[PDB]
């Protein structure tokens, strides 16, 4: 079911959607032609089984992130604007609606992460990461923070991890390179670790989420956070004297916010290709149109390039454009949806219970090896404990081969394999002897040799000691002396 | 059939049907000899008769030469043969090259689990790059292969119009086989669909041969290499392969391929990037127990994929076996995951 | 007997090749039913065969018999020092007793021939 002869659009509620009407209605005054915009919930959701139908609107208002998908589900039409329209954008949102070198959407729109900052408390903030933890000892001293924000949203803290040089997908040609991926290189790891090292020296704590950072900001306890133009609408209320500015640089290089732009995507079974385009093109992206959807919602900075400039009177518009121009453009891709989950499992992680260059190692721990390592370690030393005249290791290097018989001797290796036939093995082993005789040493240096490879290297996988001196007999437990 | 009995009941009421479309015949301690031609001479003239199964018994060479001179027959009529564990050997791929070069209703052919070495396959070559031969579905499962015999069976993928089932797992087609076989149905023109290179000792070396023949074959639907240790490397350029926009796999079989937890960033890119992936059967490996919840995470963006996730024979923690129990809640279109429980 | 499959293609298209001794290799009875199928095509101009020691039973003489049935220009067949006891010549005699039969020298030197199968070469003689 096409919709012929109307112009239908699909937009967000909490964008400038009367706005938009009024951009449609003077359109309609001006050709003709009307122009009806609707706000369904979950528009996101139900576009892709529209879209996929010929039914639903001819436009659609989202982020060009998910835009993506739709066009490599072939959901959205190409659109064809001449240079003429392609120059009334700023240069680097183009990237935002191009997939695989074709235009998808138009441009409306561009968030970024800004700085917001407390005038109050810190009227200059610093320019350079490093200067935080001096400024956050010095606001110490006063009993205030220099810094918090979500630490627990990578969103957050990409800015810095990609100022190294680190990255998301490289962007070459117009076209991503899903095999290539810059979380692992040298820029995220410098990044990465220089956070993690901010958690450790207490500059920030590890488990800040969103309303905790947004809650200290309003209340006055920290100095500044980092946030998006989406959030300003809950950060008047405090009514601290804030402002927003561009976020420190590290080892001379500009932080890397994910730039989120809104755009205007149009149906790829939509005939209303030259109603659509002129529509968005000789009318919404235009000032006018631009105050029109701005005058119902703030769109806080806008793809235009004349618009910004008329916007430049507020501070916080410039300063998002700047990091947006700065930053990086937040890939369209559906890999995304892995990477966002690689690096939340990343940051997280990394700031407590692991170290930086082991997150990027494969999960190398795989716990066996891990255990087995441990045993390796623990079992160094013949005691591991205190009395032996100043504690030094004693090395069981010095273990001295004890007789083992059977009740010709006989090998700690071969242990527990079957006698000479019939097929049987063994699986209960019992070492009897005097007290004195060396029981616990066999047994400690049986475990090392173990860890080290060098017996039973094939037969198990796991050796758990019980110490019969440390399990009380009646004691309610399960079985956690494994743990 | 147990005795000289059986067989002259067997081949009356045989004879005497007119609606029996499978029959299955399990030769007990009687061949090796003409014992059970008088049967076989019945089969020839049974015209709703469509599938022979002779599998499981020992049918000495002898006997597979009788069969197929009563498969010869112009009212023969048989469509569907399976041979599996005859102990037959290279000598009867002759007569059976012989059958496929006149025999043109015969379309599945199973010789699974004998001794038809790289010779056999050399002669039923014969047969199957023949015109005429409309055989569809050719199972040499087990067979003591090796990598030489690749040189015939290629031939056959290159030139047949007809053969789209080929499985040759469980042989000694290594590396050098199957790029072999790759060379030629990497061929735009190759009718191949359905490859069975289960478990013939394939390695990461060999990756980049299947990953040409999934860029550039779009008739190829189906890959089962479970069993190979194609390890992560092999992912990675299989994966390459399998990302081309032009590949038209559908299935891909992936039990222990003696994979670990850094593949689940390509088989994440896989289940999200391609268009065409429908099932993607990842079964006894170490796949990780956070690689899994990467494909929990991901396979919410209206991915294509609606069949067996794999992650049988694999230990998942609590959360995990709970995300994966969410996952097929809010997900239905995906039929079933099938974790171990 | 693996190779009597590549001899028989070369049978099948070498219209020049005349004399071909095969003699003292192990093709066995199914490397003669292989180069029976190049022997009984047109084109095979071969006319003499030496099979002499090969490891051959009477079973081969069922496809030998036949060769000599259909031949246009097979003349010389040496198949001695083989086990082509009475029942293989009987089989061979069965087509080589034909008046059309191009057979000219018969090479049973030693194959375990006994009285028995004096009746088959002497209907071959005699026809
Ligand atoms: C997206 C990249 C893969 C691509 C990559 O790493 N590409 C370049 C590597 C090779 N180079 C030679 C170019 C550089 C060497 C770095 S070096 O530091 O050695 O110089 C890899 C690298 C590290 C990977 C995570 C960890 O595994 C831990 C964990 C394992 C689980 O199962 C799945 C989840 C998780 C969180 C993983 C996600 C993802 O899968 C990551 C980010
Ligand atoms: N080479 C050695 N082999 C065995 N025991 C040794 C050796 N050298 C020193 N010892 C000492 O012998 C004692 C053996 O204690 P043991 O009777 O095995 O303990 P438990 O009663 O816990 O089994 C310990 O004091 C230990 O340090
Ligand atoms: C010197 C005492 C001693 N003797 N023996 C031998 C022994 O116990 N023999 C039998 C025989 C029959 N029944 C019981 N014991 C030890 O083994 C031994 C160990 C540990 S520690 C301190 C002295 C000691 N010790």
């Amino acid at each position: 079911k096409i919709e012929e002869g109307k112009l239908v659009i699909w937009i967000n509620g909490d964008k400038g959607y009367n706005g938009l009407a009024e951009v449609g209605k003077k359109f309609e005054k001006d050709t003709g032609i009307k122009v009806t915009v609707e706000h369904p919930d979950k528009l996101e959701e139900k576009f892709p089984q529209v879209a996929a139908t010929g039914d639903g609107p001819d436009i659609i208002f989202w982020a060009h992130d998910r835009f993506g998908g739709y066009a490599q589900s072939g959901l959205l039409a190409e659109i064809t604007p001449d240079k003429a329209f392609q120059d009334k954008l700023y240069p680097f949102t183009w990237d935002a609606v191009r997939y695989n070198g074709k235009l998808i959407a138009y441009p409306i729109a561009v968030e970024a992460l800004s700085l917001i900052y407390n005038k109050d408390l810190l009227p200059n903030p610093p320019k350079t990461w490093e200067e935080i933890p001096a400024l956050d000892k010095e606001l110490k001293a006063k009993g205030k923070s220099a810094l918090m924000f979500n630490l627990q949203e990578p969103y957050f803290t990409w800015p810095l991890i990609a100022a190294d040089g680190g990255y998301a997908f490289k962007y070459e040609n117009g076209k991503y390179d899903i095999k290539d991926v810059g979380v692992d290189n040298a820029g995220a790891k410098a990044g990465l670790t220089f956070l993690v090292d901010l958690i450790k020296n207490k500059h920030m704590n590890a488990d800040t989420d969103y309303s905790i950072a947004e809650a200290a900001f309003n209340k006055g306890e920290t100095a500044m956070t980092i946030n998006g133009p989406w959030a300003w609408s809950n950060i008047d209320t405090s009514k601290v004297n804030y402002g927003v500015t561009v976020l420190p640089t590290f080892k001379g290089q500009p932080s890397k916010p994910f730039v989120g732009v809104l755009s205007a995507g149009i149906n790829a079974a939509s005939p209303n290709k030259e109603l659509a385009k002129e529509f968005l093109e000789n009318y919404l992206l235009t000032d006018e149109g631009l105050e029109a959807v701005n005058k119902d919602k703030p769109l806080g900075a806008v793809a235009l390039k004349s618009y910004e400039e008329e916007l430049v009177k507020d501070p916080r518009i410039a300063a998002t454009m700047e990091n947006a121009q700065k930053g990086e453009i937040m890939p369209n891709i559906p890999q995304m949806s892995a990477f966002w989950y690689a690096v939340r499992t990343a940051v997280i992680n990394a700031a407590s219970g692991r170290q930086t260059v082991d997150e990027a190692l494969k999960d190398a721990q795989t716990y066996r090896k891990k255990y087995r390592k441990y045993v390796r370690s623990r079992f160094q030393c013949i005691e591991d404990r205190n009395a032996r005249l100043g504690e030094s290791v004693s090395l069981n290097k010095r273990y001295t081969r004890l007789r083992l018989i059977k009740e010709s001797p006989i090998k700690m290796e071969l242990l527990f394999d079957p006698d000479d036939e019939h097929s049987e093995p063994v699986h209960t082993v019992v070492f009897q002897g005097a007290a004195g005789i060396g029981k616990t040493i066999l047994a400690r240096k049986m475990m090392l040799d173990w860890a080290s490879g060098t017996l039973y290297q094939d037969r198990f996988d796991y050796l758990f000691y019980i110490h019969c001196r440390e399990v009380s007999l009646v004691t309610q437990r399960s079985l956690g002396d494994l743990i | 059939l147990s005795t000289r009995m059986d067989h002259m009941v067997s081949s009356f009421c045989i004879e005497n049907c007119h609606r029996v479309e499978s029959l299955s015949l399990g030769f007990l301690h009687n061949l090796t000899s003409s014992f059970c031609r008088g049967l076989f001479s019945v089969l020839s003239t049974s015209q709703s008769l469509t599938e022979l199964d002779l599998s499981d018994n020992s049918l000495g060479d002898p006997g597979m030469r009788v069969l197929c001179e009563t498969l010869q027959h112009p009212g023969c009529n048989i469509r569907r043969l399976w041979l599996g564990r005859c102990g037959l050997s290279h000598e009867c791929c002759f007569d059976i090259s012989l059958v496929l070069s006149s025999n043109q209703k015969l379309v599945e052919l199973d010789l699974s689990d004998n001794a038809l070495g790289d010779f056999g396959i050399r002669l039923l070559c014969v047969g199957l790059k023949h015109l005429l031969c409309n055989l569809k579905k050719l199972w040499l499962v087990s067979c003591c292969l090796t990598s030489a015999c690749c040189q015939d069976l290629a031939s056959v993928l290159s030139t047949s119009h007809s053969l789209t089932r080929l499985y040759v797992g469980e042989n000694a087609l290594g590396d050098s086989g199957v790029a072999i076989l790759c060379e030629k149905a990497k061929n735009p023109q190759c009718n191949l669909q359905k490859l069975g290179l289960v478990n013939s000792g394939l390695t990461s070396v060999c990756c980049s041969a299947l990953s040409s023949v999934l860029s550039t074959n779009q008739n190829l639907t189906h890959l089962y290499l479970r069993g190979n240790t194609l390890g992560d490397k092999g992912i990675k350029l299989l994966c390459e392969g399998l990302l081309h926009p032009d590949c038209k796999l559908q299935v891909l079989e992936l039990d222990n391929c003696n994979l670990t937890s850094h593949c689940c960033w390509d088989l994440s890119t896989l289940l999200t990037s391609s268009q065409s992936l429908r099932k993607l059967s990842l079964g006894n490996n170490d796949l990780g127990d956070l690689g899994v919840m990467m494909f929990c995470e991901v396979l919410k963006q209206q991915s294509c994929l609606l069949q067996n996730l794999g992650l049988s024979e694999m230990y998942f923690n609590y959360e995990t076996k709970s995300a994966l129990e969410t996952l097929q809640e809010e997900k239905p279109e995906l039929t079933v995951v099938f974790e171990p429980s």
